[PDB]
């Protein structure tokens, strides 16, 4: 199907407890494949998927180089941010970055992304057309003038549309057996009486990949988003995901309810009846 | 810019007494990133418990997976204990086979 | 392929 590569980075300042903590991870779809912890001893980009382990020393040295530079740039960025906003240097702040590209079923470029956050809120982002920046406040406006003057986009765009997609294609192939599989959800239904007049029906989805899924209850065929508890999709820790949807039902009316599941692993959407 | 973590505590496979499994605590949708997570076995916190590398979703909220190898029984009760700035007091969630 | 980053 469609595929994506993402790098997520977090920098957290520790005023008085030394230099900021810096963590970065890389993903392809939902599968993590790299990591860097500025607090770890190795002090290198470390593999987190068997398939990436193939990469030669040249890979780990260049990648390490880039992510290390980033941690230093982020370190300074937190300092600058304090200046821009005139914040106290006793406070702890967070600086996040998302980078990546999407491609389609044949590995053609789809979309590119390069955006930051400060303290959990949008700071600055590259626009969809990858030619201009969106800045969220006046501070971000300073960074935007500088990046336009510097012509940073020209570089990022060519990278996203060129190096990022080649990289993704390459990763997808080397990890074909893993990355290009789609495990469908094993499903089932549970019943939990709560009162003398009420019971709960829980609709389960297990062992599916990728994470993208839709679980929806119905009553006589009528959608129902009001009376339904839905949990967030959660990893099983083995590469698959889990989720469930639940409704309370009058005792004796379990049969009017149907559960619907949608996942790319399914040739046809599923309808389950108690 | 302050978000309460959603907490889930569950088994990797459906529970089976005397069969080794994995106990997960999934914490997500929180900000900032500082967080303390313990897995509990009858009130006592389990020692060799690991967690995933710190990450975040489209909205910038962080998520982490804590887990450990364990063997379920009919007697043993397990829970997750979680603290975060947005929590008055460490939150404890008992594990439910049914959830 | 980890990106290049720039100063704020």
């Amino acid at each position: 199907g469609s595929h994506s590569m993402r790098y997520f980075s977090t920098s957290v300042s520790r005023p008085g407890r030394g230099e900021p903590r810096f963590i970065a991870v890389g993903y392809v779809d939902d599968t993590q494949f790299v990591r860097f912890d500025s607090d770890a001893a190795s002090q290198r980009m470390e593999p987190r998927a068997p398939w990436i382990e193939q990469e030669g020393p040249e890979y780990w040295d260049e990648e390490t180089g880039k992510v290390k530079a980033h941690s230093q740039t982020d370190r300074e960025n937190l300092r600058i941010a304090l200046r821009y906003y005139n914040q106290s240097e006793a406070g702890s702040h967070t600086l996040q970055m998302m980078f990546g590209c999407d491609v389609g079923s044949d590995g053609r470029f789809l979309r590119g992304y390069h955006q930051y956050a400060y303290d959990g809120k949008d700071y600055i982002a590259l626009k969809e057309d990858l030619r201009s920046w969106t800045a969220a406040d006046m501070a971000a406006q300073i960074t935007k003038r500088k990046w336009e003057a510097a012509h940073v986009a020209e570089q990022q765009r060519a990278y996203l549309e060129g190096t990022c997609v080649d990289g993704l294609r390459r990763y997808l192939e080397n990890g074909k057996e893993t990355l290009q599989r789609t495990d469908p959800p094993k499903t089932h239904m549970t019943h939990h009486p709560i009162s003398d007049h009420e019971a709960t029906l829980r609709c389960w989805a297990l062992g599916f990949y990728p994470a993208e899924i839709t679980l929806t209850w119905q009553r006589d065929g009528e959608d129902q988003t009001q009376d339904t508890e839905l949990v967030e999709t959660r990893p099983a820790g083995d590469g698959t995901f889990q989720k469930w949807a639940a409704v309370v039902v009058p005792s004796g009316e379990e049969q009017r309810y149907t559960c619907h599941v949608q996942h790319e692993g399914l040739p046809k959407p599923l309808t389950l009846r108690w | 810019i302050q978000r309460t973590p959603k907490i889930q505590v569950y088994s990797r496979h459906p529970a089976e007494n005397g069969k080794s499994n994995f106990l997960n605590c999934y914490v997500s949708g929180f900000h900032p990133s500082d967080i303390e997570v313990d897995l509990l076995k009858n009130g006592e916190r389990i020692e060799k418990v690991e967690h995933s590398d710190l990450s975040f979703s489209k909205d910038w909220s962080f998520y982490l997976l804590y887990y450990t190898e364990f063997t379920p029984t009919e007697k043993d009760e397990y829970a997750c204990r979680v603290n975060h700035v947005t929590l008055s007091q460490p939150k404890i969630v008992k594990w439910d086979r049914d959830m | 392929r980890y990106p290049l980053t720039f100063g704020w």
